[PDB]
RNA sequence: GAAGCUGGUCAAACUUGGUCAUUUAGAGGAAGUAAAAGUCGUAACAAGGUUUCCGUAGGUGAACCUGCGGAAGGAUCAU
RNA sequence: AGGAUAGUGGCCUACCAUGGUUUCAACGGGUAACGGGGAAUAAGGGUUCGAUUCCGGAGAGGGAGCCUGAGAAACGGCUACCACAUCCAAGGAAGGCAGCAGGCGCGCAAAUUACCCAAUCCCGACACGGGGAGGUAGUGACAAUAAAUAACGAUACAGGUUGUAAUUGGAAUGAGUACAAUGUAAAUACCUUAACGAGGAACAAUUGGAGGGCAAGUCUGGUGCCAGCAGCCGCGGUAAUUCCAGCUCCAAAAGCGUAUAUUAAAGUUGUUGCAGUUAAAAAGCUCGUAGUUGAACCUUGGGCUUGGCUGGCCGGUCCUGGACCCAGCCGAGCCUUUCCUUCUGGCCAGGACUUUUACUUUGAAAAAAUUAGAGUGUUCAAAGCAGGCCUUUGCUCGAAUAUAUUAGCAUGGAAUAAUAGAAUAGGACGUUAUGGUUCUAUUUUGUUGGUUUCUAGGACCAUCGUAAUGAUUAAUAGGGACGGUCGGGGGUAUCAGUAUUCAGUUGUCAGAGGUGAAAUUCUUGGAUUUACUGAAGACUAACUACUGCGAAAGCAUUUACCAAGGACGUUUUCAUUAAUCAAGAACGAAAGUUAGGGGAUCGAAGAUGAUCAGAUACCGUCGUAGUCUUAACCAUAAACUAUGCCGACUAGGGAUCGGUUGUUGUUCUUUUAUUGACGCAAUCGGCACCUUACGAGAAAUCAAAGUCUUUGGGUUCUGGGGGGAGUAUGGUCGCAAGGCUGAAACUUAAAGGAAUUGACGGAAG
RNA sequence: GGGUAAACGGCGGGAGUAACUAUGACUCUCUUAAGGUAGCCAAAUGCCUCGUCAUCUAAUUAGUGACGCGCAUGAAUGGAU
């Protein structure tokens, strides 16, 4: 627990039991993957459309309603980002406390943060490597990362 | 992290088994585990256990009657041949008349009496008596 | 659990480890050193022949108050002086200066025996002639 | 068709040099251990008569003292 | 590519590339290193040894080069040099025992200059010769086997039908001595054997001891801390259970001590199987690589038929053998939506295909000797593989079988652990799907050889048709996203606050300061004290806690900003992305180092006044570096929870912090809500605390220090009696101070941990 | 009257004393503003002096390394490297 910390906290979500759409849900298969799509194009990261699918729209799981992950969904109509979710927003906080070295030297404990956010870039690009999401010869650099998360 | 499921069933079984309770949780459940809880089930040491499906990896209650003394497993998982059991099963069993090694093999787990009978090997898996 | 490796594939962790905590031991830090071989005055041998060059009387250690009646030897194999107890009531009178005399060890193995200070080593033989056959004069020496 | 001869080849051996390893000498210097407890003091063990100990830096015949920051293995589990 | 070789090959040459090995330990060094079969010790796992009766290799003083020859880089073949070395008539000539015996040296350490080809086998022109190979004898307490120094009576006292203790006998026999025979190539020896061969049956048993360990004296005499003994503890200072003597007794016995090394003992090297809070020992702390280890999940169940061996029932009994019967334990063969390659000749033989394994059964192998072990009366035995048969003009059990164990081969299986496939479909089937693209060719029409279309096999290409067309859960493992928070988490500016010191003013007036007491010191040139004004640097009191945050070190005035963070909430998202980690990195209290700036206060050094025998110490008064900060180093602390990190379970209880979830005779917002605070139930995470001991521990104690002889969740590091010593040396990092790595000689029987009693305290009651 | 030594400069004598001797950690003693510290030395600084020991040579008043009561070494009159 905490890869890169000492916690141990167990908060996170607890899926149903149940596989199946509730009865009160009126929408169709298709009705939701065009919806998808549709805050696809607004930029928002599939956390955020499954967290407004819930929120406004009443999708609890799109999995239980399309029958397809929402990331899987976005590949198959050519919207997965290049960068994946987690691997972006990674480096874009990794910029971000960079940034902030350069005007504060001193900062030792900016300086140790940065450390474990690259080591946690490193390990999460190693995988997408194994797995033939990123170019084998996939390389993260400070110096010119920003064109990536730009 | 958890390495080995085995592991964890059968401590919190013994865990149990001095306290003297008569039933114990097991998570997570595995093929593995409900196989070892077979073989230790035909022989009386433990009774009645269910299995619960959660759409996940899986939990076990046992239900336990008393006549458990020890089960723990082999890590790692030796191999044996069949000229080294008689090694294993002076070394973890207290008699030669009961106790029993738990063989996982290409037929099947099993305990090295019913092993000896149909004279396959494989790797020791643990121990129970 | 018990902090050393069990995993299947980890024998080498285990053949690495033992031998680097065998060279705490003294008898396989001493044997492998060969430091008998080198620094031991018989090198390693059981006993030896060397040349009687002065004796000695030495005051014992505490509690103990006597005279340890020893000799200095020089070894004829290597050239070295070491003291060597000479272990009989009135057996001092049967060795003289340079004779030629026999050597073994107290059984401590490279260790000061007793109360005497810095003496390992006790006569055998001299000009031949055992020491104990000497002191029962089952023998006479030869001169 | 012998001795012999030319050029090659393998190259013993020596000289020089370098290097590595193992032994061994040395004025003097500075330690350690043993002996018996010779000289000076009393540092520690009691609140050991200035609580002790750690790291570090100065100083001092010597044990040691002092500063700064720690620890309690404190003489306090407590207002 | 060539040369050379018997031949492959940088083996060598020419040309051309820049490769090859390595933390899975290359390369270098040491080796008291020839390797193996084996030996010693061993409950097991293991440890030490292996020159040496067998196999393979190398060498003949150290190199080098060749002749002959199938076969040699040969040495009981040569040549040359080096080092020794023999004769010499001084010109020259001849050497090689690490073969046999034998001589010197070295050592703690090791045999006769004997005989012979009779046995085994080898060499030759070979039934015939040769063989220091080989065999026999000489020396030989290297080891091992068997095994003598007595036995039985009668008296005799003691004695509970007999065990003897003394003085009384008649037998037996080999140790030895020898005819002779055997034995042998000839002898010695063994065995057989006429005669000789025992009363102290002198035909004489020794080696160590007798305090404990450890078996066997408190017997006598000698010495008198001396001699000496004593592996260790100690014994000896005039009654020594321990030295020096005698007597007695013990242990083993033709054998018994000493020394050294090594094995067991040693669970004190720990894979089985050690320890790490305090006895030695958890890296200051995080990151992190190799390595080690890694959630769950994919044909189960049912039904039928059948082969085999256990118990009986059968009994069927000379323990023993049969269907039916009962179960049991395996093997199968089918159906269940069905893996189990696929065709030809027709379960074998001829074809075409196959994810890789790891693992395990069996087979083959792993030389002989050695080990275990079958059989076999070498008189037994160690042995040896002989042998046994009514006595044989021959008959006849044998001369096994196991263990080997890693690598390689074959084989049955599919749990356990991996590995691969169908996501921009470049996917699987159409067996005979349609075509099209090409390639191969046996067979023709036989009078023989040319023509390219049917045809058959690939190997592909496009189209159409098939299918339930094709993606495991989201782990109370993780990562990320988002929502309100919460923090004395960090950085930069800014805002207080008193206090301290120093100054300027105002007021008096003899002291002030300081101590246990004083003195140094400042004071009528106004000290101390008073009020106000002013300046500097530090530090953020009280609030402040068995409270918070941080990887640790640490973090406490306000506000603004900056970038982070944990926990909780989540019916968000990715799906194993993880745990611990050699090598390598970031941070790392104080002190210290370098350069500027600041330097109020404290204050090492130093100076000082006391105290004292002396104190250059503690006490007092000053005080320099420093304390603060900006740039960089250092990299250490009792960096401590003296307790590695991750994971699971185990026993009750109440408080408290952050979050979140349902709720009040409560006050307030505001007069009420959708305020806030408080109060009551919950759960998450923490920092902890109380009791108990299921259990652990040497104990103190411990909710982990439990789930550890009923010994196994993963993994890293560390220790092996105390000193010498974290020293020397080498390396490496640092400006230095120093850090990291890190011995040995030598020395010692103890050092130490927890607790008990007492004693003591310039401690409390 | 106070301050100031990277101002000029300065930086002491005598006795006894440790189960041989030798030496003197130590003590006593007069006295200074302070009594030469860290270092270094027969040094380009030491008279005695060609000091003593070692090394270098057959032989060395030379050289080097040590020793140190040093006529008369010594710290920005800079000390040691």
């Amino acid at each position: 627990g905490r890869m890169h910390s000492s916690g141990k906290g167990i908060s996170s979500s607890a899926l149903p039991y149940s596989r199946n759409a509730p009865s009160w849900f009126k929408l169709s298969s298709d009705d939701v993957v065009e919806q998808i799509i549709k805050y696809a194009r607004k930029g928002l990261t599939p956390s955020q459309i499954g967290v407004i699918l819930r929120d406004a729209h009443g999708v609890s799981q799109a999995k239980v309603v399309t029958g397809n992950k929402i990331l899987r969904i976005l590949k198959s109509n050519g919207l997965a980002p290049e960068i994946p979710e987690d691997l972006y927003y990674l480096i874009k906080k990794a910029v971000s406390v960079r940034k902030h070295l350069e005007k504060n030297r001193k900062d030792k404990d900016s300086k140790f943060r940065l450390i474990l956010i690259e080591s946690r870039i490193h390990r999460l690009a190693r995988y997408y490597r194994t797995v033939a999401v990123l170019p084998p010869n996939w390389k993260y650099e400070s110096a010119t990362a920003s064109a990536l998360v730009a | 992290t958890r390495t080995s499921v085995l592991a964890d069933a059968l401590n919190a079984i013994n865990n149990a088994e001095k306290t003297g309770k008569r039933q114990v949780l097991i998570r997570p459940s595995s093929k593995v585990i409900i196989k070892f809880l077979t073989v230790m089930q035909k022989h009386g040491y433990i009774g009645e256990f269910e299995y619960i499906d959660d759409h996940r990896s899986g939990k076990i209650v046992v239900q336990l009657n008393g006549r458990l003394n020890k089960c723990g497993v082999i890590q790692p998982r030796f191999n044996v041949k069949i000229n080294d059991i008689e090694r294993w099963t002076d070394n973890l069993l207290p008699a030669r008349q009961f106790g029993y090694v738990i063989l996982t093999t290409s037929a099947g787990i099993m305990d090295h009496e019913e092993a000896r009978r149909k004279h396959v090997s494989g790797k020791i898996l643990g121990f129970v008596y | 659990g018990k902090g050393k490796p069990r995993g299947l594939n980890s024998a080498r962790k285990l053949r690495v480890h033992r031998r680097n905590n065998r060279w705490a031991d003294q008898a396989y830090k001493a044997r492998l050193l060969g430091t008998a071989f080198k620094s031991s005055p018989f090198g390693g041998s059981s006993h030896a022949k060397g040349i009687v060059l002065e004796k000695i009387g030495i005051e014992s250690k505490q509690p103990n108050s006597a005279i340890r009646k020893c000799v200095r030897v020089q070894l004829i194999k290597n050239g070295k002086k070491v003291t060597a107890f000479v272990p009989n009531d009135g057996c001092l009178n049967f060795v003289d200066e340079n004779d030629e005399v026999l050597l073994a060890g107290f059984g401590r193995r490279g260790k000061a025996k007793g109360d005497i200070p810095g003496v390992r080593f006790k006569v055998v033989k001299v000009s031949g002639v055992s020491l104990l056959a000497l002191w029962k004069e089952k023998k006479e020496k030869p001169r």
